[PDB]
């Protein structure tokens, strides 16, 4: 099976740092991109940060300038580091692969179990 | 009972991975060693493997019940799908590389609806019975594809329809494909059967059987007698012998082209592919072109 | 060769006038003393009648270059159509008492478009190969029927599918129709084979032969060696002969129903017709029903 | 062939009264509805009445009450009298009908020649 495992993450706060890390396993032919999403109770997940297997990444509005995202390919391992949070970043943050299982196959998007982060004030 | 060919030219026959007619003979790109095509997937004894159906008019099309969210699959004609039997009901499209453009229509109602597939996202579980609805409001549809686009996901590739999509899971052993089809080596390459699709590209679709031959095969049920089918490909009007080609069992076929640039690619399509004789699967052929 | 229909249910076979499954034998009402289908034609030796293609990819299906005002038509793979050789180049839709709703899309562009055809105006001409654009704007474009609605004139006309339409003429022998099918007597109907065809009602869409019929004809072109072909409809599983049928060398089959509420409609259709011997055309059928 | 004849029409002053008539001929099946259309310069043609078989008739909301029309179904022949004349009036009239060729096959337009009426 593809796995994706997070960790990281927890209680921090404002203004503070956290990081988070994402490890991709399991029998699998290729991996395309790798990124953080988020979704607090209540809302619509939203993407975070993504980062392509050449090393391209791409953050959505809220989060650029503070947020860094980065990738060891040898491990299939993603990071994140968020700088400068604020309590609107408290969500749930799933980490995010797109891997294809087989040379005849296309791809499939898979998902880790999510990991909790929150920003006190 | 002797093994036939319909004697029909290619031309005048239909892809059977989509409802279209087949303009032209391909090989694959040297990049491409293996295909896992689920339909067009039929034995030279008449036995359909993947989601193969026996008619075109199954042929790339759905059917379920839309919530708003989810589409809950059926089979074509209305039975429930049972899952874990095969990778997706009958006729269900197998276009990997690609975003799906189907046409939604329903009986009892006016209009259609362009319904638009992502094959990537994890809603995306065909062999479970159930994929995004993306929009489509309640009720029950049939959909069949319409036209293609370059994928949404990953963003930027390019169409690639020499791959299937990933039926929903994380275990390829899963989803139960059709299993692969690779060229058996020594100078012989699988031949396909290519269409023009419409969308914003040149896109030809490969398969490997016009599904006239699946229908004749699948009603012929002949027994597969020897190793492999040596085939000639034959101008009808003059009966000449444009090249010789072996079928396997599985039901696929070969040639020895001798060349992408001077071979079955540059065959004509108003030929009629004629069964010679049973051979062994070591019978050595000799190339199509020069 | 000895004469053979495919031995296939037709459940999995195909209608030939539309890309549609097949859900039933259906009889005409008693209103109905004849037909002339231009698509769906085939006689038993083989020969394509009308617009007739081999294959149900070309079936339902229109080609053509719009110029905002009319749609010049081709046949569907490009080639110019060549008037006063047919009715429509070959697949065009042959659905009388009804409106078209035909779905566009072209080669090298993204998108699909509803295209609605009347089929009643006097620029409704594709015996001459034109047909009004009605707002498809000007390119290349290939058209599958999709769906159905009542026809817009004359103005609350119910559909009726036992029709052609009028192909653009003043007189019948100028647009070189297929010719008429008629019951042939002595309590002989004509049998129909039914497909659900999408629309704002409980369309039955008949046909003369399953595509999959034609194309094994056309590919066999078995001598036509007796006067009418003596067919048996038989339960694949049990092998049990539920019905004898007449086929006759124009390419259409009859029964003596005894009863449209007992007969050849309420028959299963995972049936198979198979061939039991040539017998003379005024062989005398046992009834189907009571 | 199929043709449709039309006859009548011409100059008349305003307020005064034309017949139109146009007749149907060659080998047909059947004919359902039969009417009269006018276009006008620089307008579309609009339809003026139309009448069924059974002679359930339609008129546009400009001419109703000033034009009727008839049907002679022995003859195939359909009129249209157009009475109280005014110069809006003053345009080409058509002739038009539904026609089965044959009993297998769906219904046409088909279109008489065309006539001007002219109303000084
Ligand atoms: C025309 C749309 O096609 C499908 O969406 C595809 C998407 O199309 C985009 C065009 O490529 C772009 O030039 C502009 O027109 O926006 C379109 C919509 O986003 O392109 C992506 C790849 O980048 C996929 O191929 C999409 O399938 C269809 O889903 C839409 O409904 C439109 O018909
Ligand atoms: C929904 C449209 O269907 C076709 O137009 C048909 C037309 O549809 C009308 C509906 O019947 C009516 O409820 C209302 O919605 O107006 C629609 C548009 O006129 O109905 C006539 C018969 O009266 C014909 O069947 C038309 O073909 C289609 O051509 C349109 O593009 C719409 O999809």
């Amino acid at each position: 099976q593809v796995q994706l495992q997070e960790s990281g993450g927890g209680l921090v706060q404002a203004g503070g740092s956290l990081r988070l890390s994402c490890a991709a396993s399991g029998r699998m032919f290729s991996i395309n991109s790798m990124g953080w999403y988020r979704q607090a109770p209540g809302k619509e997940r939203e993407l975070v940060a993504t980062i392509s297997e050449a090393g391209t990444t791409t953050y959505a509005d809220s989060v650029r300038g503070r947020f860094t995202i980065a990738r060891d390919n040898a491990k299939n391992t993603v990071y994140l580091q968020m700088n400068s949070l604020n309590p609107e970043d408290t969500a749930v943050y799933y980490c995010n692969a797109y891997i294809q299982l087989d040379s005849t196959i296309w791809f499939r998007a898979y998902w880790g179990q999510g990991t909790q982060v929150t920003v006190s004030s | 009972r002797p093994f036939t060919l319909p004697n029909l030219p290619l031309s005048s026959l239909s892809n059977s991975r989509a409802p279209l007619p087949i303009s032209s003979i391909g090989i694959s790109p040297d990049n491409v060693q293996s295909v896992q095509f689920q339909n067009g997937r039929c034995t030279l004894d008449g036995r359909l493997v993947g989601t193969t159906p026996v008619s075109l008019s199954h042929v790339a099309k759905i059917r379920g019940t839309s919530n708003g969210t989810v589409i809950n699959l059926t089979e074509l004609d209305g039975t429930p799908f049972h899952p874990f039997e095969g990778p997706a009901p009958i006729g269900f499209p197998d276009l990997g590389g690609c975003d799906w453009h189907i046409n939604m229509t329903q009986f009892g109602h006016s209009s259609q609806t362009q319904y638009d597939v992502d094959t990537t996202p994890d809603t995306f579980v065909p062999h479970l019975g159930s994929i995004q609805a993306n929009g489509i409001g309640s009720g029950n549809y049939v959909g069949v594809l319409s036209w293609i686009s370059p994928p949404s996901h990953p963003s930027g590739s390019q169409v690639d329809l020499w791959k299937i999509p990933n039926y929903g899971s994380s275990i390829t052993e899963a989803t139960h494909l059709a299993p692969s089809v690779y060229p058996p080596g020594f100078g012989e390459v699988l031949v396909f059967f290519m269409s023009k699709m419409p969308g914003p590209g040149a896109y030809n679709l490969p398969c490997l059987l016009p599904q006239e031959y699946i229908s004749h095969l699948a009603s012929e049920q002949a027994p597969t007698v020897g190793e492999a089918a040596l085939l000639h490909y034959v101008d009808p009007d003059t009966g000449r012998n444009l090249g010789e080609f072996k079928a396997y069992p599985d039901g696929f076929l070969t040639c020895v082209p001798n060349g992408a640039s001077s071979g079955p690619q540059q065959l004509p399509i108003n030929g009629v592919f004629v069964f010679v004789s049973w051979v062994s699967r070591f019978y050595q052929l000799k190339p199509v072109g020069t």
